[PDB]
């Protein structure tokens, strides 16, 4: 109620806090093999909500594994290739990477400083009559 | 035009400042005190009485006097101002009015006369006379009314000490004090014809 | 006369929708990244008239979403939050100095 | 009505108003101290958010307090 | 809700019942004494409206605390306040009038020993208790946002001049006549020589009696107190219209 | 449902009703303590 | 280079903060109080007419009489002032001037003699004395043609009285106070005569 | 209960109220009063001086009141600063004790009269609430001040009345008895240890 | 040595505060404010010069004749100081000399006496004595002198009141209050003398 | 332990605010003004030596009789504190323990009973009280050997009243006031006597 | 329940406050110090956390005198 | 209640434990070189008992004849992580008496 | 005697001396490519004696490459940094040089 | 007992004793190069020492010289430099603080 702004602002650290950890994961296990075809690593991605039924919260709703094909690679060496010697590789594109990196860190930071400047318009409303 | 909210509490707190002058000067406060002040002096009493009660029966009595006049600024005045309906400048002196007319009644024509020459302005009827030159006019004639009202009061209670201190002197006692035998039949004669009422019913209806 | 309505003015209405404006902004800002969200306008002078006695308006993108469908455009959402944070600040002190003034009329001091 | 209900419902916004504050600190004091131990589960922007809204309710709890007491010293300053 | 309405309200409910306790208490007898500071008074009529305030009934919401009717709304509490203090001071100041006749018929302060002894009255008899159980009704009979002394409150008020005169009268009628009885027996009989006159001889013969005198006016003054209680009493009814 | 302006609007016309009915109540006491204590 | 902006208000702010040493001391307020003093003293009431109204009424005479001189100041010092034609060092002179002029008609040259030789300043004329030393002659002299009028009212009424105690003395009514009797009949004489505003429009025309 | 924040403010608030509590809690009322009649007995009018008569009242009302502060100490201060009780429970552990003084130092007849006036029901005398009992003690205090006081009051007045009619038997109308009196005034005052007199009954007055 | 411009600054800014008391106690104030006292309670009027004429009288007699010690001050003091010839020490010095001298002239040997025994100090000369020794014995030594003024201004008037009281004893009439009868002619003795000019030149010359 | 530099200064500062409270009620401050204003009632003048005046002479009255109590503080306590001889509190005992020898010196033995008992402390020796119990048990005694000289002094002036009202008496004239007639006598008597010189010494004489 | 008793009490506890804020102001005189002088086992947050401790602690302390001595006034200066 | 132990929580402790975790892993850097040292690990809650230790880290790699178990590419991160918290921590306890100083002097 | 020039002492000359040598460096500093142009000192301790009481040449310390100007960029740089260091310091002293005043006349 | 020696502590010294380390380390840096140049150092308890109840030292190389006489580690002066920055900044706050506790005891507020 006194807080309204926080609550949106704050909503948003939270949710892009989560698409940079997506993120993270996506890069980190861009090589990781793994076993099978089925349990390989896919991209995941963070998905944002706006439920407007004054200030709409933004919400994260789960994490989506993306639709994107498996990479596959030919490698009739590696042990836990397959019939045709094929190892898939997880669907991870390092220029999306890099974009989601830079939008989500100026996003957040853009956050920060609505957030920061909501507390100095709730400071100079005590001042009022003063 | 009309002043601002601001300067509106500034001149009603102004106002308040002077409601004592208000009071003892343009209200019938002045001849209530005076009159009662002779009451006291005539009888044998010089504080017994003392001087809180007689400005507390005064103060009461003058708002019984100025309830028709308050009264009439309350409705003239008063209730368009808060019904928002007139303006504070034309409301103020819809409030003066009243008040100048209750001292126009309470005054004499040779009094403002002496005042309005004595100003040195120029005027031709007594109803649009400025309010300062009306209050001096009107406790100097508020002071000669109350003054032959003193006198008129004064008058039984010289004729009781006198037939006094006239049995005395012809009964041969020469050696008594008149005042001591005076005082209980002054302040009897006082209570079984009920003097204050009689007082209040030539005081307050005085004025009209 | 002499009431709160008649000595504060529009001085104490304007600063609620200041507020509101600000709450819209920021509400933009966080959605910016959001697919398929619209950016939210706000009219301050029905929203005045409003809040002296007492709709959805969209804000048409200057270019075409890339794909995602937000129309947000956040080099405009924070120039007009510098602006109203100002304007707000002005309404603070316009109402401040309205009850510093009748007090110091009803003390004299 | 009578004026113990206006007194009453006067001291119930004051005690409702404390009790938010004191929430707000206590809030915010165990998400300072969750994210101070070294739990993972704590952001540290929601301890900034919950320290930011303390402050602001406990600076909001000082200037009434003023005002009332500056009303009471007024008001002892008064002809009786 | 909106916070205005909740702080405005006790603040319209508590001062205005403070105000016409406080003023009564200003013009009454014992509280409004010199002797007391201001600040005893002061906390006093805080403390007792803050007791007194669940028999109060919740002041008119219509009227706003910064506007013209409720400044006349301050007024005319302290007027019905004073005129509860006024009756006070009317009864005490009129024993001190019953003491400096006799005095003055004594050939001679005496005044203050009857305002002293009629203190004592007003006090023994809780007469203090019953002004504040007087006012507290007040609030009950006489609202208030509509309510006010009239005219005729005012001019009953103005007449109790005669009131004290023929009250004081009344209690003193006995004495007075004993005190002109042996003067004027001393007089005449004193009167076959011009000689010894009386003079200050006189001066202390008759002081010496108008003492013994007042002896017996206090022997029997409790039974006149109560009657003038009754009357003053229903006066200040009368004005509360209860 | 509340916000800092409505309680600070709330704390400053509580602050300037109070003072204006505390220095009219002083400035009327001050009127009749004036009166009481004159010379009849 | 007149005083500057700053410099002009708070000399102005100065002045009103002696305002009311000059009235009691630059006016006509102290002959007129005085007057009024003695007047109330020679009658047998002690203070009915009260201090406040005594006073009240000596503020509007002492405005009255004093309405031409502040006129001049109006006229030679502030219109200039404020219609920007002479410098504010030049309109606090010529407010001075008229101020000095009506304070030289009603003094005394003794007055100023011995205050000039008090002070030990080389002046002959009698219009170029410092209001350093015109002020103490010129209420010096107020206070003494005060006392003047005051002892001219009070004979008529020390007549009654000395009447009034002869006759009761002749009857042999020794013991019967002259006083009581006596004030009825000052109050007879004052009203009769048309007392108040007879004083007043004298004590008006005697500032001249 | 309630952040150090906070119960921080609460102590430092009321520490500015301290004043209030002895004016209408304590023993200082009493003292006050009966000082200023006192001093209005005699002619000197403020020869005793206001910060005197307050200085001596504030001694007075400590070794009169110190089993009051004894029992506050030792049923609040000490068990909050152990930590053996809370803030509220330490508050009400200093409240019983200074009710219970108050309740046994006013008149039944007043309490009667306020409980009637405050509207609420209590069967008995020891349960009324503080909101009820403060300005019924103050009431009961002021009659208890002034009855002393006035009985103070009558040996003055007194020699006022002797030396006034001996200076009107000789026919010596005009001179004042009060400045005849005054040198008398003082003499009772000092001839019977006053100072001393008053104190004392006024020190064993309270229970 | 010298004291800086900061210390200066604040003892200049500290004797401003202590000015009321070096008025009353170290030059004239106090003996013209008390001679006056006494010569109005000598005639019939209390009130009547008013407490803040007799004030103002007062303040502008002490500046005429406390003007030498000024203008010593002035010339000794200031204009070296102004131009920087003495030291801030010696400057106070210089100031304080010719006051002290004033002191020491107005007051009594046996004053000085008592103080200087009491403050337990060798002193061999009176002209040499310590400001805190010569204060209270100068305001001592006023206050007698005073007396000594106002008994000889009392007489003329207590005369006259002797007077009138017998004639008035003589015919019989011994219940009319002299007071009243005296009150003209104590007025009238007051003015055909010049009271007002020749107690204020004897008051002035009574320094030199 | 010593106390850290920033509570002593914490410490002292405060001993400034409590300053005001240690004159009236530690000091010979007390018992001169009351002798001063018993003094000031027992001749005719209300307050010709005004307050001011009164309080200035206690202040320096006051400060030559405790010099011997400032100087022990000084050469006890001051020094040493100065000198880093002793600590904090040494050096604030030492500056209590002449204070406390002073208010002993000049108390009654009843006093002290009365307020030990009241406290309820074991005493076996006057030198062993709390200065809590000490303070209150001084002004009462001072407070009594006030009134105890008041009373003397009031004595001659009540003499010459009398005299002066009954040679009135003589004569037959009552109305005139003796008051009046005897101001001039009174004043004299307090002239050629020399009071305020002998008054003064046996008030410095009467604490030692 | 004696007058000494309680009197001695109260100044126990008034005394027992002062000499703990006179341990905190040199505990933290202390702590800088020996850090300021050169001492290797001194880390500049303990002497940091102490001279925080000294000034909240002097703050109190001169808050609550002048509460006291206002309250002092208020009696002192009360119109009697 | 009402003393530093509650009013400024665990934060007066917190501050230490990353200056003495800053230390070790500046020893650790530092000792990567040198053959024989044995990667020193300091345990979080080891200090939070002591407030209400020193282990060694087992390596991830083998040795290469130095016998010396510091990876510095661990080393970097886990100083980044301790200097990011020490901030934390200063703006927590620093706060800690900003409040207080704001609650005794009610300005 | 309480005058300004007693009680501001010199640092009401010292703050604008320092501002006339901020700008002898600055015109130092743009004139360092224009050939001809001869660098040019403010001497301190002159200046502010003739400013009380009431532009020399610098030497190069390497030949000029050829164009004819003798100023040396990094001792410009340098001397500027203390000139703007020191004026700070005269502002600081001058200031409070009022504000002590202010405090002696007011008293608080 | 209350004097500027007792109330400013050794904070007072410490000051000057790090601005002359400043300079000692500073001209070791400037004169790096310069053959011959022995490193200068300031033991700082001796120093304090002295300061507090009223000839710098030389440092021994880790490391021979290269055939010009200067004993200056680069390195090693950088670090010092830096961490007597730090600590005489240290010292100014503690100093600062001396005249600010000092003041508001005085002023009480």
């Amino acid at each position: 109620s006194l807080f309204n702004v926080f609550n949106v602002t704050g909503s948003a650290m939270s949710a892009e806090s989560v698409r940079l950890n997506t993120t993270s994961s996506n890069l980190a296990n861009a090589d990781s093999v793994s076993s099978s075809a089925k349990d390989t690593y896919k991209a995941r991605h963070a998905v944002f909500g706006a439920e407007l039924s004054d200030t709409v919260p933004v919400k994260v709703m789960g994490i989506v594994e993306s639709d994107k094909p498996l990479s596959a690679e030919y490698n009739p060496d590696h042990p836990l290739a397959n019939e045709e010697g094929y190892i898939y590789k997880p669907n991870v594109n390092v220029m999306e990477e890099m974009a989601n990196m830079i939008s989500a860190s100026r996003a957040y930071q853009t956050n920060v400083q609505v957030a920061d400047s909501s507390k100095q318009m709730l400071l100079r409303t005590l001042q009022m009559g003063q | 035009e009309d002043y601002s909210v601001t300067l509106q509490i500034l001149a009603l707190m102004t106002m308040l400042g002077f409601l004592p002058a208000m009071v003892i000067l343009m209200t019938s406060f002045t001849r209530i005190v005076v009159v009662m002040s002779i009451l006291r002096q005539a009888m044998g009493l010089q504080q017994t009485p003392s001087n809180q009660v007689i400005i507390g029966i005064a103060l009461f009595l003058t708002f019984f006097v100025m309830s028709p006049v308050l009264n009439e600024i309350n409705d003239k005045a008063v209730q368009p101002y808060l019904n928002e309906q007139v303006t504070a400048r034309e409301a103020f002196d819809a409030a003066q009015a009243p008040m100048k007319a209750f001292m126009l009644k309470q005054t004499r024509i040779k009094d403002l006369e002496t005042f309005v020459t004595m100003s040195g302005e120029q005027v031709d009827n007594p109803e649009d006379v400025s309010m300062a030159v009306l209050i001096p006019a009107f406790i100097t004639s508020e002071l000669k009314t109350a003054f032959q009202i003193g006198f008129m009061l004064f008058l039984p209670f010289l004729i009781i000490d006198l037939v006094v201190a006239s049995v005395l002197m012809a009964m041969g006692m020469m050696m008594l004090s008149p005042m001591i035998v005076s005082l209980p039949f002054k302040l009897m004669l006082f209570v079984l014809v009920d003097g204050w009422n009689l007082i209040l019913s030539t005081l307050a209806g005085s004025f009209a | 006369a002499i009431s709160f309505d008649n000595a504060l003015g529009i001085h104490q209405h304007t600063v609620g929708v200041r507020e509101r404006n600000a709450e819209v902004i920021s509400t933009n800002i966080a959605q910016a990244n959001t697919p398929g969200y619209k950016a939210r306008g706000l009219d301050f002078a029905k929203e005045l008239q409003a809040a002296t006695s007492g709709d959805k308006l969209y804000r048409l993108p200057t270019q075409p979403d890339t794909g995602d469908g937000n129309t947000v455009d956040l080099d405009l959402e924070r120039n007009l939050f510098m602006q109203n944070q100002i304007r707000h600040q002005a309404s603070l002190d316009f109402l401040g100095s309205k009850f510093k003034n009748l007090t110091k009329a009803i003390k004299g001091e | 009505a009578s004026g113990a209900k206006v007194g009453a419902d006067f001291n119930d916004l004051l005690t409702k108003a404390i009790n938010n504050v004191n929430t707000l600190q206590k809030a915010s004091g165990d998400l300072q101290t969750r994210f101070d131990r070294g739990d993972a589960d704590v952001s540290l922007s929601d301890v900034m958010i919950a320290r930011n809204k303390s402050s602001v309710a406990f600076d909001a709890t000082v200037q009434i307090r003023n005002k009332l007491v500056e009303a009471y010293k007024d008001l002892m300053n008064m002809p009786v | 809700e909106y916070p205005t309405s909740v702080v405005l309200d006790w603040i319209a409910n508590y001062f205005w019942p403070y105000v016409r306790i406080s003023s009564m208490l200003m013009v009454m007898t014992v509280t409004g004494a010199r002797f007391v500071s201001p600040r005893i008074r002061l906390y006093l009529g805080l403390a007792i409206t803050f007791a007194v305030m669940p028999a109060i009934p919740a002041v008119p919401q219509d009227i706003e605390l910064l506007s013209f009717r409720g400044f006349m709304t301050i007024a005319e509490q302290m007027i019905i306040g004073i005129a509860m203090g006024m009756v006070t001071q009317f009864m005490i100041q009129t024993f001190v009038l019953l003491g400096q006749i006799l005095g003055m018929q004594s050939s001679l302060l005496l005044g203050q020993l009857f305002m002293f002894l009629t203190t004592m009255f007003f006090l023994a008899t809780d007469g203090h208790l019953k002004m504040l159980q007087l006012v507290v009704f007040s609030f009950k009979t006489l609202p208030i946002g509509s309510g006010s002394l009239n005219a005729v409150d005012f001019r009953e008020m103005a007449g109790w001049l005669g009131i004290m005169f023929q009250t004081a009268l009344s209690m003193s009628l006995s004495g007075i006549i004993a005190l002109l009885t042996i003067n004027l027996s001393f007089g005449v009989m004193t009167r076959a020589a011009p000689q010894l006159n009386i003079f200050s001889l006189g001066f202390a013969f008759a002081l010496m009696v108008g003492l013994l005198l007042c002896w017996y006016i206090l022997a029997g003054l409790y039974s006149h107190y109560e009657m003038f209680w009754t009357v003053g009493e229903a006066q200040i009814c009368r004005l509360i219209r209860l």
